Protein backbone atom coordinates (compact mmCIF):
# COMPACT_ATOMS: atom_id res chain seq x y z
CA UNK A 1 0.00 0.00 0.00
CA UNK A 2 1.12 3.60 0.70
CA UNK A 3 4.30 3.69 2.92
CA UNK A 4 6.47 6.51 4.42
CA UNK A 5 9.57 4.46 5.47
CA UNK A 6 10.92 0.91 6.22
CA UNK A 7 8.90 -1.47 3.91
CA UNK A 8 10.56 -4.49 5.69
CA UNK A 9 9.56 -6.96 2.83
CA UNK A 10 11.67 -9.88 1.39
CA UNK A 11 12.38 -10.35 -2.36
CA UNK A 12 12.96 -13.27 -4.85
CA UNK A 13 16.25 -13.42 -6.88
CA UNK A 14 16.48 -11.41 -10.21
CA UNK A 15 15.09 -13.20 -13.37
CA UNK A 16 17.64 -15.19 -15.51
CA UNK A 17 20.54 -14.15 -13.13
CA UNK A 18 21.22 -17.86 -12.38
CA UNK A 19 23.13 -18.91 -15.54
CA UNK A 20 23.81 -22.66 -16.08
CA UNK A 21 25.97 -25.14 -18.07
CA UNK A 22 24.76 -26.74 -21.37
CA UNK A 23 27.39 -26.52 -24.19
CA UNK A 24 28.97 -29.81 -25.54
CA UNK A 25 32.48 -28.87 -24.16
CA UNK A 26 35.41 -31.38 -23.68
CA UNK A 27 36.37 -33.10 -20.38
CA UNK A 28 37.40 -31.25 -17.14
CA UNK A 29 41.13 -31.17 -16.16
CA UNK A 30 40.40 -33.29 -13.00
CA UNK A 31 39.42 -36.05 -15.48
CA UNK A 32 42.53 -35.23 -17.56
CA UNK A 33 44.64 -35.72 -14.39
CA UNK A 34 42.90 -39.11 -13.72
CA UNK A 35 43.78 -40.16 -17.35
CA UNK A 36 47.45 -39.18 -16.68
CA UNK A 37 47.43 -40.91 -13.23
CA UNK A 38 46.00 -44.18 -14.68
CA UNK A 39 48.57 -43.90 -17.52
CA UNK A 40 51.37 -44.10 -14.88
CA UNK A 41 49.93 -47.56 -14.10
CA UNK A 42 49.42 -48.73 -17.74
CA UNK A 43 52.98 -47.69 -18.75
CA UNK A 44 54.38 -49.56 -15.69
CA UNK A 45 52.84 -52.86 -16.96
CA UNK A 46 55.29 -52.54 -19.91
CA UNK A 47 58.28 -51.23 -17.82
CA UNK A 48 60.48 -51.87 -14.68
CA UNK B 1 26.78 -53.04 12.24
CA UNK B 2 27.78 -49.37 11.71
CA UNK B 3 30.26 -47.93 9.12
CA UNK B 4 33.71 -46.55 10.16
CA UNK B 5 33.93 -42.68 10.39
CA UNK B 6 37.47 -42.59 8.82
CA UNK B 7 36.17 -41.57 5.29
CA UNK B 8 36.13 -37.87 6.41
CA UNK B 9 38.96 -37.07 3.90
CA UNK B 10 37.12 -39.06 1.11
CA UNK B 11 33.31 -39.38 0.28
CA UNK B 12 30.39 -41.69 -0.59
CA UNK B 13 31.84 -44.45 -2.87
CA UNK B 14 30.88 -48.10 -3.67
CA UNK B 15 34.58 -49.07 -4.20
CA UNK B 16 36.46 -51.88 -2.33
CA UNK B 17 40.18 -53.03 -2.54
CA UNK B 18 39.04 -56.67 -3.09
CA UNK B 19 36.77 -56.38 -6.22
CA UNK B 20 36.77 -52.66 -7.16
CA UNK B 21 33.82 -50.33 -7.90
CA UNK B 22 30.52 -52.17 -7.09
CA UNK B 23 28.48 -50.85 -10.07
CA UNK B 24 25.22 -51.60 -8.13
CA UNK B 25 26.26 -49.09 -5.35
CA UNK B 26 28.46 -46.87 -7.61
CA UNK B 27 27.52 -43.19 -7.81
CA UNK B 28 26.58 -41.37 -11.06
CA UNK B 29 29.27 -38.63 -10.66
CA UNK B 30 31.85 -41.46 -10.43
CA UNK B 31 30.63 -43.24 -13.62
CA UNK B 32 30.68 -39.82 -15.35
CA UNK B 33 34.33 -39.05 -14.48
CA UNK B 34 35.42 -42.58 -15.45
CA UNK B 35 33.68 -42.57 -18.91
CA UNK B 36 35.46 -39.30 -19.93
CA UNK B 37 38.71 -41.03 -18.78
CA UNK B 38 37.79 -44.02 -21.07
CA UNK B 39 37.39 -46.66 -18.31
CA UNK B 40 35.26 -49.84 -18.92
CA UNK B 41 33.37 -52.13 -16.42
CA UNK B 42 36.21 -54.70 -16.81
CA UNK B 43 38.63 -52.05 -15.44
CA UNK B 44 36.21 -50.80 -12.70
CA UNK B 45 35.84 -54.47 -11.53
CA UNK B 46 39.61 -55.00 -11.80
CA UNK B 47 40.67 -54.82 -8.09
CA UNK B 48 44.15 -53.84 -9.41
CA UNK B 49 43.07 -51.10 -11.92
CA UNK B 50 40.11 -49.79 -9.86
CA UNK B 51 42.61 -49.24 -6.96
CA UNK B 52 44.71 -46.90 -9.18
CA UNK B 53 41.50 -45.07 -10.26
CA UNK B 54 40.27 -44.78 -6.62
CA UNK B 55 43.72 -43.71 -5.24
CA UNK B 56 43.32 -40.52 -7.31
CA UNK B 57 39.84 -39.80 -5.82
CA UNK B 58 40.75 -40.16 -2.08
CA UNK B 59 43.86 -38.01 -2.98
CA UNK B 60 42.06 -34.90 -4.29
CA UNK B 61 39.54 -35.04 -1.40
CA UNK B 62 37.13 -37.88 -2.35
CA UNK B 63 33.94 -38.02 -4.47
CA UNK B 64 33.15 -34.43 -3.36
CA UNK B 65 36.52 -32.98 -4.50
CA UNK B 66 36.38 -34.56 -7.97
CA UNK B 67 32.75 -33.22 -8.31
CA UNK B 68 33.77 -29.64 -7.42
CA UNK B 69 36.33 -29.70 -10.29
CA UNK B 70 34.04 -31.70 -12.69
CA UNK B 71 31.39 -28.92 -12.21
CA UNK B 72 33.76 -26.47 -14.07
CA UNK B 73 32.36 -28.02 -17.33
Amino acid sequence: GTVNFKPSRPAPPPPTSGQASGASRPLPPIAQALKDHLAAYELSKASE
Amino acid sequence: GSHMSNFQHIGHVGWDPNTGFDLNNLDPELKNLFDMCGISEAQLKDRETSKVIYDFIEKTGGVEAVKNELRRQ
